[PDB]
Parts: structure tokens; C-alpha cells; sequence
């Protein structure tokens, strides 16, 4: 586990030095040009399981200093959508901008970036015993990308998440979360999504991820977004440590190269 | 057996920070053997911070902490390291501190940057020193509490704006859970630990 940052000396263009996979040709994130997407006519329809159930109070949130992570304590499954088997949810991470809903997503569609991108990571439990096992076996995991877009009104479905962020302002803080409905953190219409093969968007940047990217965004008000802009981290140099806003925590987009993006 | 080398670095990177921002300057003392003590200079004069809750020098870590930086902090800092056993002192490189002009840092809850261990074995009649200091805007206040809510024995010594709680002549009734609270208008955080008596 090498040190890495989103900017400066250990920023994205330096990642390859300590994690050579970060210089790969199947990296994530990407811009999705819809008119170049192939229509996946062979897809079995996306099936979600457990997404409608209230999350347990053992579910918790952490400020890792690079993102805010949610460690899921319930069984959630996704299958179909050209995914190789049935995948189980492990955790959630977020990426956001700077202020006033400025671009913060990792992916984009037709060049449009979004104020927040939420990512849910999955493993196939039929092949591996845990998410950690799947990572260390270095073969294949699943990931969902969800965009948020500014809305004039608060999205009440987000309340436990926003309240969570209020409670993890500093690097390494942790809090338990009020119950939430994971389905309600997904777009209202799951109809349009994209599929492509890619990688982790942080070191070690392993090219093992089957990505689902939903086209339609989830609403979030400017008032709720402020909870994201109120997250801090620390930056530690040779002889200074400082408390800083955690902002623009996204990786630059990567070339498609030989890859084609598919769409529902 | 006791020694300390000269610092190797001639000059340190300029520190650029926002007015209102919390910053820690790291001493980084050179190789040595023996217990070290610490002071910091500011523009070629010693820093007099022991009645100022905004700035703290830790004799444990050696570092200089700015709970929040003000325009008056702008200048050159060095860390001055004394090795008492070695009868030798060495001065660190000049460290420029400058304010950014991008705007000021907002208010935010305290973050504890120096604390005491979660478990401490405390020998009878020994002296136990606990430190706690936080960065934050407004400048945080540090207070201390026994979890059992009992008043502190008179022997306890508070110093440096309560950044330091010392427990002399440690007795069995002194053992138990302690916590320091770092608080301001935007919120509060704590550090807790258990002191465990042995003889």
C-alpha cells in the first residue's frame, strides 16, 4: 500500500511509479460517448436484491482522508446486466467537487460531469469468501457508479447519509448510520445504464472491475451538498502537517483504447 | 553514550497556509541518544507561548502546533533541540511561514493532533504526564475529566492552557479512565485512555 494523493507530488501521474497497473490501458474512469456505445441485446435485465430493505444500525461510515466510505452490513445483491454471475455489495465510496456543485464525478456521459459520484463495490461470493479475498486473488470485482445532480429541494432519501457526513468531518472519524434504503440512493429509473471493463480508480488501479454506470442522476440539493464540502482531511509533508478541506477527490479520466462501452 | 548530531537540512520548504488554518510544524530532530527537550524560535527569538491556548510546543513530540494561524505568525521558525544528557544543543533549519491570499479558512470542529495513549501502565509513586492539543477554528479549549466524574486531587498539575495534565505520586485511587475534551462552537472531540496502577 504505497502513499498516493489526488494532486501534487504523489498525484495521479505519479501513481504508476509505485503501482505499475495505474499505467495500464484499461483504466477507469472514462467519458462515455453514448453514440459509440454498443447495444447489449443479450443482457438479462438488471436484478437487485435486498436494496429495498432498511440498512442495519451496524452499518457505518468512515472518513479515510481520500473519501468517505460506507461499510455495508447487510446482504445486497446485483445480477444480470452482462455481469458474470451474482454480485454482493461490500462498501460505498464518494467523489465530489469544490463548491456550488462544481464537477466532482469520476465518470462522465457525453462529456457531462456531475457534482457527486457514488460508487458501490461488489464481489462474487460464489467464487470468493470475502471482498478482501477477491481483491487479493486479483481476478474480478463489480462496481456501480451513480451520479448525483443538483435539485432545488432536499432529497429526504439521503438524510442518513448527509447526517453521517456531519459526523465524520475529520480524517479517520467514524460514525454509525441511521437506517437508509439503498434502492433510494440509486436513480429513480434504472433503465439506462452502461457497461464496460475497467479498473479501480485509486492505486493499485487493478484492471479487474466490471463497471455499471447509471445514466440518470439522483437528486441532491445545494444545502445537502454542503455536507460534502464540509469534509476535511490532513496533508502531511516532510516537516508540516495541515488540516485541509477534502475536495475534488476524483481521478483524471483515462483512454478507452481498444475497449467498447455497452448500453442497455 | 549520549549524543545528538547536527541537523542536515540547511533550509526547509516555505509553509503556505490560510488565515484560520490549523498547522503543525515538525521538528524532525537528527539522530541521537538520550532524552530530548524542545523549544522553537520565531525570527531569531524564543517563542513565548505557554499562556496562549492557540500555540503549543510538545516536549513529547517536539512539534509546534498552531490551532489556527493568524497574520502575526508570519516569519521564520526553527526547532531548537537540547540533549541534556549529552550537554549539547543543535538548531534546525529556518522554516518560512507565509499566508496564502486565496481567502481565509472557515470555522470547523476541533481535531486532536496530540494525545495520550489509550492504555497506560502507571507505577506507584511515579509521575504520569498526559498531553492533549487540537487544531480548530475558533481556537479550541482543552478540558479534562475522569469518567467517574470525581474531582481531581490537589496534586494534579494543569499547564499550557490545560494542554497538559500531570499526575504526580501515582496512587491506586488515581487509576481509571481519563479523557480530554477539545471543544469549540462548531463541535467537540475527545481522547480517552485508561491509567492502570501497578507497584
Amino acid at each position: 500500500d504505497p502513499y498516493w494523493a489526488y494532486s501534487g507530488a504523489y498525484g495521479p501521474e505519479h501513481w504508476v511509479t509505485s503501482s505499475v497497473s495505474c499505467g495500464g490501458s484499461h483504466q477507469s474512469p472514462i467519458d462515455i460517448l453514448d453514440h459509440h456505445a454498443r447495444v447489449g441485446d443479450e443482457y438479462q435485465e438488471l436484478q437487485l436484491d435486498g436494496f429495498d430493505n432498511e440498512s442495519s444500525n451496524k452499518t457505518w461510515m468512515k472518513n479515510t482522508g481520500k473519501t468517505v466510505a460506507i461499510l455495508l452490513k447487510d446482504d445486497y445483491f446485483v445480477s444480470g446486466a452482462g455481469l458474470p454471475g451474482r454480485f454482493k455489495a461490500e462498501k460505498v465510496e464518494f467523489h465530489w467537487g469544490h463548491s456550488n456543485g462544481s464537477a466532482g464525478s469520476e465518470h462522465s456521459v457525453n462529456g457531462r460531469r456531475f457534482p457527486v459520484e457514488m460508487q458501490i463495490f461488489f464481489y462474487n461470493p460464489d467464487d470468493f469468501d470475502s471482498f478482501q479475498t477477491a481483491i487479493s486473488e486479483n481476478r474480478i470485482i463489480g462496481a456501480m457508479a451513480i451520479f448525483f445532480q443538483v435539485s432545488p429541494r432536499d432529497n429526504s432519501a439521503l438524510d442518513p447519509i448527509i447526517h453521517g457526513l456531519k459526523g465524520v468531518v475529520h480524517h479517520e472519524k467514524e460514525t454509525f448510520l441511521d437506517p437508509f434504503i439503498l434502492r433510494d440512493l440509486l436513480p429513480a429509473s434504472l433503465g439506462s445504464y452502461y457497461r464496460y471493463t475497467g479498473s479501480l480508480t485509486t492505486p493499485p488501479c487493478s484492471e479487474i472491475v466490471e463497471w455499471i454506470v447509471f445514466r440518470r442522476p439522483v437528486p441532491i440539493s445545494y444545502h445537502q451538498l454542503e455536507a460534502f464540502y464540509s469534509i476535511f482531511t490532513t496533508e502531511q509533508q516532510d516537516h508540516v502537517k495541515s488540516v485541509e478541506y477534502l475536495r475534488n477527490n476524483f481521478r483524471p479520466q483515462q483512454a478507452l483504447n481498444d475497449r467498447v462501452v455497452s448500453k442497455s | 553514550s549520549a549524543y545528538i548530531e547536527d541537523f542536515e537540512t540547511k533550509t526547509r520548504s516555505t509553509v503556505s497556509v490560510r488565515e484560520g488554518q490549523g498547522v503543525v510544524l515538525l521538528c524532525g530532530p537528527p539522530p541521537h541518544f538520550g532524552e530530548l527537550s524542545y523549544a522553537w524560535t520565531f525570527n531569531d527569538s524564543p517563542l513565548y507561548v505557554q499562556e496562549d491556548k492557540r500555540r503549543f510546543v510538545s516536549q513529547d513530540t517536539g512539534n509546534l502546533y498552531f490551532a489556527k494561524v493568524e497574520p502575526s505568525d508570519v516569519g521564520n521558525y526553527t526547532c531548537f533541540v537540547t540533549n541534556k544528557e549529552a550537554h549539547r544543543s543543535v538548531q534546525g533549519p529556518p522554516t518560512p511561514l507565509v499566508l496564502r491570499t486565496d481567502g481565509v479558512m472557515g470555522e470547523y470542529e476541533p481535531k486532536i493532533e496530540v494525545r495520550f495513549p489509550e492504555t497506560i501502565q502507571a507505577a506507584k509513586d511515579s509521575s504520569i504526564k498526559l498531553e492533549c492539543f487540537a487544531l480548530g477554528n475558533p481556537v479550541p479549549d482543552i478540558s479534562w475529566k475522569r469518567l467517574d466524574g470525581s474531582p481531581m486531587p490537589g496534586k494534579i498539575k494543569y499547564s499550557k492552557s490545560q494542554a497538559i495534565l500531570e499526575i504526580p505520586k501515582f496512587q491506586q485511587e488515581d487509576e481509571g479512565f481519563y479523557e480530554c475534551i477539545a471543544g469549540n462552537l462548531r463541535g467537540r472531540n475527545l481522547a480517552k485512555g485508561q491509567l492502570i496502577f501497578y507497584a
